[PDB]
């Protein structure tokens, strides 16, 4: 219950208030990181925050670094930076920078699944000063990520969920929302408009 | 930093005063007085404030770099030492509830340990690059374990006894004159409850309560900030 | 139109034996949406109450998950298998304790069901109602001789789901009606371990 408000505070709590960061006592942070190697993430939050307020968002993809030996990412993301601060408020996103780590008014969040290549040069305090560990979504998390998915989609009574908080917490996989687009791409099979428990079990069994 | 951001501590100026600063303004007399290499200095006891801004104080009114270690990746930071003749190194990140069993702190700070012997032996090898020195304060008698594995040479032992709170009142309206702060706090409870193992989570106590300061509209700070931030680090301490 | 059947989407809807390209006959829908007079006059022409589909879906599955007093009372009037065998053979007891149905578990359990009858996942339905915390499901369960130490597909047991959705009310009363403390599964996390 803490992930979402760091991110909350640091990312969209100053909707349009270029002052705020400008005239708060505590210094405001820029950079978040998260992690956790279990769950996959880096899409649903990116795409979640990308969607739930309204601004600008333009992510960086992890490889483009090989033209520049592991020196064109802060030069990528720096030109993202000065473009982001200059235009609209807008959040970026940083991905898959494993590889090369071998009063502000910009919002860096950033999640990857290993710290042991982390050079601590960019984990030196100021600038990431917050470290929030994500796991792997738990029952919780698996009812609101499934309700979130749910609620949009088609449903019965029949469908109970139990089972679908009970099974999916003991296989411990990932990118279990894009299972579930995946049971919407056999939802939409127009052979049932409603889905049903063979449709989930199909698309856990050949996919 | 300079000595502004400093209260309370006149006798580890004026003792530190000739263990460092005595080489900087006249550096003729190491040939005269015959005094030895001054091979850094140590500290122990619980460090309420002045871990690092003494370093960072010392080495601010010497107008030198302030270099920190955080292949064997240190003979770079030698070579560095060495273009830039004056260099100060000093560590963090251990100043935790950790430094208590003395199994990790004796041999993560063990492996620093290694690390200070063999660039002090390079020291003691040559004097290209003078004036090289090292500080090393984590929580308690573990420094002096540190001195176990380093022992009866040049190194200088200084204590830091806060005598009552005189190391947290002023000290805390020092680093708390940023934003607001109420005038009659009581710190007797809330800083000496939390003693030995560790001194910077008052700071931390200090920072993260200014984080609900921050998330519970708080324009100043409370009482109550601080003992509902003592708890919320003390479920993860 | 969920499905493609005339008389599925209007039994479901409010108004037989033939089969559909999923298996399952009129009952299952008429039973699902609950309309008692399309399933006693289903039921009363002498549809089979028993037809189990590719997967294995019987109608009192459906009934008694979707919570149908009436209709769970016409099938156990009509003597439907309170113990079938569906897709990941779990019984119509699960479903019944499974949505928090008091009244289909006192009568699936009033006829003579088995609570302890082991599906396809060999768990029982006080791995849902302490997995939801339903304390009263699984104390009418044991109104009724069922057990608390069933070993899931991992080794868990009831009372390590129970701690697991730090239900503290249900983990100290299991713990003082018989719940075993000692059984290790294959994580070897005892059931005051999961808790917090």
């Amino acid at each position: 219950d803490i992930q979402k408000q760091e991110v909350r505070e640091a990312v969209e709590l100053p909707l349009t208030h270029f002052e705020l960061y400008k005239q708060i006592g505590i210094d405001p942070p820029r950079g978040v990181l998260m992690y956790g190697p279990p769950g996959c993430g880096k899409t649903m939050l990116a795409k979640a925050v990308a969607h739930h307020t309204t601004a600008a968002f333009i992510r960086v993809v992890g490889s483009e670094f090989v033209q520049k030996y592991l020196g064109e990412g802060p030069r990528m993301v720096r030109d993202v930076f000065r473009l982001a601060k200059e235009n609209a408020p807008a959040i970026i996103f940083i991905d898959e920078i494993d590889a090369i780590a071998t009063n502000v008014n910009v919002k860096v969040i950033m999640a990857t699944n290993r710290a042991d290549t982390l050079d601590p040069a960019l984990l030196r305090p100021g600038r990431l000063d917050r470290k929030i560990e994500f796991p792997l979504p738990d029952r919780r998390q698996k009812r609101l990520i499934f309700s979130t998915i749910t609620s949009k989609m088609n449903l019965s009574e029949e469908v109970d969920l139990e089972d679908y908080v009970a099974r999916p917490d003991k296989i411990s996989g990932a990118d279990i929302n894009s299972i579930c687009q995946e049971s919407g791409m056999l939802a939409v099979r127009e052979n049932r408009y409603i889905v049903l428990a063979k449709d989930f079990e199909k698309a856990y069994k050949t996919v | 930093s300079t000595y502004e951001m400093i209260g309370g501590l006149d006798k580890q100026i004026k003792e530190i005063k000739e263990v460092i600063e005595l080489p900087v303004k006249h550096p003729e007399l190491f040939e005269a007085l015959g005094i030895a290499q001054p091979k850094g200095v140590l500290l122990y006891g619980p460090p309420g404030t002045g871990k690092t801004l003494l370093a960072r104080a010392v080495a601010h009114h010497t107008d030198c770099t302030f270099i920190r270690v955080s292949a064997r990746m240190v003979r770079e930071l030698f070579v560095m030492a060495r273009e830039h003749a004056p260099s100060i190194i000093f560590m963090d990140e251990i100043d935790s509830i950790g430094s208590s069993r003395l199994e990790g702190g004796s041999g993560g700070d063990s492996e620093v340990q290694r690390t200070m012997l063999e660039l002090l032996n390079q020291l003691d090898g040559f004097e290209a690059t003078k004036n090289i020195k090292v500080i090393m304060a984590t929580n308690r008698i573990d420094i002096l374990d540190s001195a176990l594995l380093r022992p009866g040479r040049i190194d200088r032992k200084i204590e830091f006894p806060p005598p009552n709170e005189e190391a947290r009142l002023d000290i805390l309206k020092i680093h708390s004159r940023k934003m607001n702060l109420t005038r009659g706090i009581n710190l007797r409870k809330i800083a000496e409850l939390m003693p030995g193992a560790s001194g910077a989570e008052v700071k931390g106590v200090c920072t993260e309560a200014g984080m609900y300061a921050l998330r519970e509209r708080r324009v100043h700070v409370t009482q109550e900030d601080f003992e509902m931030a003592v708890a919320k680090v003390m479920q993860k301490d | 139109c969920v499905s493609n059947l005339m008389v599925c989407n209007l039994a479901y809807s409010g108004k037989a034996t033939r089969t559909d390209q999923d298996s399952r006959t009129a009952l299952h829908w008429a039973c699902s949406a609950g309309h008692t007079e399309i399933v006693e006059f289903l039921l009363q022409l002498g549809v089979p109450v028993n037809d189990k589909d590719d997967a294995g879906w019987s109608p009192l599955h459906i009934a008694a998950s979707a919570g149908r007093d009436e209709i769970v009372k016409a099938l156990l009037g009509k003597g439907a298998q309170v113990n079938a065998v569906n897709q990941n053979g779990c019984t119509p007891l699960h479903y019944a304790a499974s949505k928090n149905r008091h009244e289909i578990a006192v009568m699936l359990l009033e006829g003579g069901a088995n609570p302890d009858a082991k599906d396809h996942y060999e768990a029982t339905a006080m791995h849902r109602a302490a997995a939801k915390g339903n304390l009263k499901m699984i104390h009418i369960l044991l109104y009724y001789k069922a057990s608390t130490n069933i070993q899931d597909t991992e080794g868990n047991t009831p009372l390590h789901l129970a701690c697991d959705e730090e239900r503290v009310e249900e983990a100290k009363l299991l713990v003082s009606q018989g719940a075993s403390i000692y059984i290790e599964n294959k994580e070897e996390k005892t059931p005051l371990q999961v808790a917090k």
